């Protein structure tokens, strides 16, 4: 499995695309990156601990 | 939560 059980910079959006939009954010739990506008976050709202759907759902 | 932005190529 691609994880190697390690935390890496991994673009995993609900979009199931590794594509980069104008804006992306990183999950504090598993390090994965997402388009914030898909996750309900913007560069204005970036929290200290954003949890991703793969972690929080 | 780490963050990044882009718009065009690096030229
Ligand atoms: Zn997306
Ligand atoms: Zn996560």
């Amino acid at each position: 499995g691609h994880m190697d059980r390690y935390d890496f910079e991994v673009v995993r959006c609900i979009c199931e695309v590794q594509e980069e939009n104008d804006f992306m954010i990183q999950c504090e739990e598993c390090q994965c990156w997402q388009h914030g506008v898909c996750m309900g976050l913007l560069e204005e709202n970036v929290p200290e601990k954003y949890t991703c759907y793969v972690c929080q759902d | 939560a780490r963050t990044k932005q882009t718009a065009r190529k690096s030229t």
